């Protein structure tokens, strides 16, 4: 019965700096695990990010190398991914998913809608 | 399948009173030795761990990805094999090469009916090294994406205590992602990461190598 609506989504010059955010909604936050994926068009589904109940333990996928960072406030039910560095290549529809399975084996129970990023090197 | 590191930032924001500043990463197949003073809190952080990597509420939890071995060895009413397989399905070859890592061979043979030996309220009595082993066994039969290990060496000689850490924690648990709250400097040599933990916060994070080149 949950629902999320991601946010933050436009268009950064090569080397600049983004902040997604996602609303959950009709459920207790703190019961759930967050996620970010991504969808270059094309391409292969992305794992991005991926927070904890609490928010003590995150993991990235093998690409950020640092640059993205995952937070969440289970107080204003929201989960953020602050990406820097963006470079060209990191354009993709940005998905944030939630679940409430084991963090070890995840099981991605709900989904967004998916919010555009860009960067255009012009 | 498996996020190669887990990054844990807890600055003084879970279990408040005994745990305050720990940061650290696990990654898999890795031998992390947690270590530190009586009071750091290395079974708090063990528990800490293990309540942000479990399922949520009620979910089916089918397999568990977490393996625990407490300090306190338990012994559920059953036999010797059911306490180690503990739910999980029986496998020969897994189950008799995690005896002889857990050096039980030996002791299991001795007694009556062997592995099918009932244990607790309406059979045998067990030594203290004896259920640590079998406590032990029962974690490393487990398999589990992820194995906290709070003090599992007690009770038991020098001679077998560095037996069984290298037979069933370097040798057969090599894969596996391990977090081994230590305290001998031999465990420590042996470690891909080292955890120093001192009144709840983290103070080393690194290799033999970099604890000794820092003291």
């Amino acid at each position: 019965q949950v629902q999320l609506q991601e946010s933050g989504g436009g268009v950064v010059g090569p080397g600049g700096s983004l902040r997604l955010a996602c609303a959950f909604s009709g459920r207790t936050f703190s019961d759930y695990w967050m996620a970010w994926f991504r969808q270059t068009p094309g391409e292969e589904r992305d794992f991005v990010a991926a927070i904890s109940r609490s928010g003590i333990t995150t993991s990235y996928g093998d690409f950020v190398e640092g640059r993205f960072t995952i937070t969440r406030d289970n107080a204003k039910n929201t989960v953020n991914l602050q990406m820097n560095f963006l470079k060209p290549e990191d354009t993709a529809d940005y998905y944030c998913a939630a679940g409430t399975s084991s963090f070890l084996r995840r099981e991605y129970d709900y989904w967004g809608q998916g919010t555009q990023v860009t960067v255009s090197s012009a | 399948n498996g996020d190669d590191s887990l990054f844990f930032s807890n600055f003084s924001l879970l279990g408040t009173p005994v745990l305050k500043d720990i940061n650290f990463k696990i990654e898999r197949g890795q031998l992390l030795a947690v270590a530190g003073s009586t009071g750091a809190g290395k079974t708090s952080l063990l528990m800490m761990i293990m309540g942000e990597l479990e399922p949520s509420e009620g979910k089916i939890k089918h397999s568990g990805r977490i393996s625990f071995c407490p300090q306190f060895s338990w012994i559920m009413p059953g036999t010797i094999k059911e306490n180690i397989i503990f739910g999980v399905s029986y496998d020969e070859y897994r189950y008799r090469s995690v005896i002889k890592a857990c050096q039980l061979e030996e002791d299991i043979s001795k007694f009556p009916e062997k592995d099918n030996t009932v244990l607790g309220e309406g059979g045998i009595t067990l030594s203290g090294g004896q259920r640590a082993r079998i406590s032990l066994a029962r974690a490393v039969y487990k398999d589990a994406d992820l194995y906290l290990l709070d003090s599992p060496f007690g009770y038991l000689d020098v001679l077998t205590e560095k037996e069984i850490f290298e037979s069933c924690v370097c040798k057969l648990m090599a894969n596996k992602t391990r977090i081994l709250v230590t305290s001998k400097m031999e465990h420590l040599k042996k470690a891909d990461k080292i955890l120093i933990l001192h009144e709840g916060s983290s103070y080393f994070y690194g290799t033999f190598s970099e604890l000794q080149n820092l003291q």
